[PDB]
């Protein structure tokens, strides 16, 4: 009868919200988005910093 | 060293509206922190491809190894049994390594050491001082490299800087005289990151990027051993000669074992 | 509190076009930044350090290792880094990647080639990307894409 | 009498560390053998014998 | 698979943590001495983690029933021999699986 | 087996039931032989004599 469903397990199906029921998704919640760390520098007092 | 961007302008109005990001000062902060990085990356690479083979000459043991620093060896390590009081000898080879520089240089010891995670992880399980045979979890020093390069001050005289991205379990010691003509090795910045700005009328996309200019010098005592100059007047850029394995405020040891 | 989720992740490439294939995260923690993909790298290429390949004195080679990143050799002793056996099986599966790499590290420790880098010549920065009739110069460039990822919660 | 629960397992991007790049730009997040065995580089698994 | 690559000590089994093994150990004879080196074991760890993720040193510790009362029965700070009783974790499952705090 | 699992050939792993199957179970929407899991419980007794 009227069954809920569920997506395949496919990325594009769940990103796009098709399921295999009536439902349709309106797509995936957005749960934040992470970046890359900046590396450190290591320092500059172990060398002469004489400017030109 | 320079660097252009050359980001689109349709990209800034969809990356505005959807992420929220700005997709300028993005490129931005990548351009400009890409090129410190290689600068701070670069004069390191030069200490480790300038620094006399350590362990050698005056600081070996009559015969041990001639160039490593074994955990293996009794003879190296002052015919230790247990952990805890052969962590110890390490901190013996290490000062050894700091009067000899003092000696080629006669302008004072080793005060700064560079060393890939384990050797300075190693420093911060073990009693650093004149104590009995210890050891335990790393307290002492920050092995991290998230939080800062920079492990802390060992026994007061040491400056122990990590290197991020050390290919073998090593340190390097050296020197660093109060003025800065006393380093034996000179960073030159000429010119800062000037920033650069246009756009070609036949897409109005815009075009980024960023120039500088620096220079890098030798100290003039750094191959102290030799008399003599090589030709009155010399190249102060390192290169294969002045600098190679040769330069005196610098000994690099390899640690084998840990 | 809704059936699927999504993240977002945002990295630097090197080179141009981001999404091309081949490209290297800039700001990687474990890979080691190219120090000479601002200065002399931006210049000229370089040949790339591989089995069996009898170095010169002075010439610079460049590796990606397993585990560090981009690096710029300077050999001061002319070797052949093969030395021992090919590849055959020196020891368990043990891919070429980390033959290669542990040979190289071998020399490293050996006193041969060097990690180093530099920036550029004054002389073809003056020119770069294009003046004086110079042609075939580009500068290197910059960029970053952005990732989705998904999941959907089951019962 | 019955129960249900719904609940969602998910990894964490750049986990494989290693990858510099992922394959397809929408990629599953769940944990799957090809994604996630022995790659998160997060966690590190040692064995201890003779205790 | 943790204790390889640049965590691997030369000469060991790649992956496990003997206590019959004197490499291991680094030689120790007594478990005052012995199981200090298992503490060392779990820092040269975390660190290898804050590089592989560039994000900071591992902070949680999943382990066994037994090799947690270890961890309790040795001196935790930098000391120079102890063992004894283990009094200061909570090695009874029943209560909590939470051990407690290393260090 | 626990020699294998040492090697790294077989490790735990615990998954859950995909949504699609989880509303189809023993009936709804024409689904057949899906069963649930079931679980109960028992009573056990001891006696005890009284020496003297």
């Amino acid at each position: 009868a009227e069954i809920g469903g569920d997506h395949g397990y496919n990325a594009t199906n769940i990103a796009a919200g098709q399921t295999s029921g009536a439902v349709t998704q309106i797509g995936p919640a957005v749960m934040g988005m992470v970046r890359r760390a900046i590396p450190n520098l290591i320092a500059f007092d172990i060398c002469g910093v004489q400017p030109m | 060293r320079q660097l252009k961007a050359a980001y689109s302008i349709e990209l800034a109005q969809d990356l505005r509206a959807v992420h929220g990001m700005d997709a300028d000062a993005e490129l931005s902060g990548i351009l400009a922190t890409e090129i410190m990085l290689e600068i701070n990356r670069e004069v390191v690479d030069w200490i480790n491809y300038s620094a006399q083979v350590g362990k050698s000459g005056m600081t070996l043991t009559p015969g041990s190894k001639a160039g490593v620093f074994d955990f293996q060896d009794p003879i190296d390590i002052r015919g230790a049994r247990w952990a805890g009081e052969s962590f110890k000898a390490l901190l013996f080879q290490i000062d050894k390594e700091a009067v000899e520089i003092a000696r080629q240089t006669g302008r004072g010891e080793g005060n700064f050491i560079i060393a890939s995670r384990n050797v300075v992880n190693v420093l911060a399980s073990v009693d650093t001082g004149i104590s009995y045979a210890a050891q335990g979890l790393a307290t002492g020093f920050s092995t991290d490299t998230t939080k800062s390069v920079f492990a802390g001050v060992l026994g007061g005289k040491y400056r122990v800087y990590i290197d991020q991205y050390a290919k073998q379990d090593y340190f390097t010691v050296g020197y660093k005289g109060p003025n800065e003509m006393d380093a034996g090795i000179y960073y030159a910045p000429y010119v800062a990151l000037t920033p650069l700005r246009g756009s070609d009328p036949k897409n109005f996309q815009p075009v980024m990027g960023f120039k500088t200019r620096y220079g890098i010098g030798i100290n003039p005592f750094a191959e102290s051993a030799a008399q003599a100059p090589a030709s009155r007047i010399q190249s102060g850029m390192p290169s294969i000669l002045n600098s190679l394995g040769k330069n005196a405020y610098f000994r690099r040891v390899y640690v084998k074992g840990i | 509190n809704s059936p699927t989720g999504q993240v977002f992740a945002l990295r630097a490439v090197y080179g141009k076009d981001p999404v091309a294939a081949g490209a290297k995260e800039a700001f990687h923690p474990m890979y080691g930044p190219d120090a000479m993909f601002s200065g002399q790298g931006a210049a000229k290429k370089f040949p790339a350090l591989a089995a069996s390949t009898q170095t010169t004195v002075g010439d610079i080679y460049t590796h990606f290792f397993q585990e560090t990143g981009t690096v710029y050799l300077q050999a001061s002793v002319q070797v052949t880094i093969d030395a021992g056996d090919e590849d055959e099986d020196e020891d368990e599966d043990a891919t070429d990647a980390a033959k290669l790499d542990a040979e190289i590290k071998k020399q490293m420790e050996a006193g041969a080639l060097v990690e180093i880098a530099e920036g550029m010549a004054t002389s073809i920065a003056e020119l770069q990307e294009g003046f004086n009739g110079s042609t075939d110069n580009p500068w290197n460039e910059m960029g970053f894409r952005i990732d989705k990822q998904v999941i959907e919660a089951k019962s």
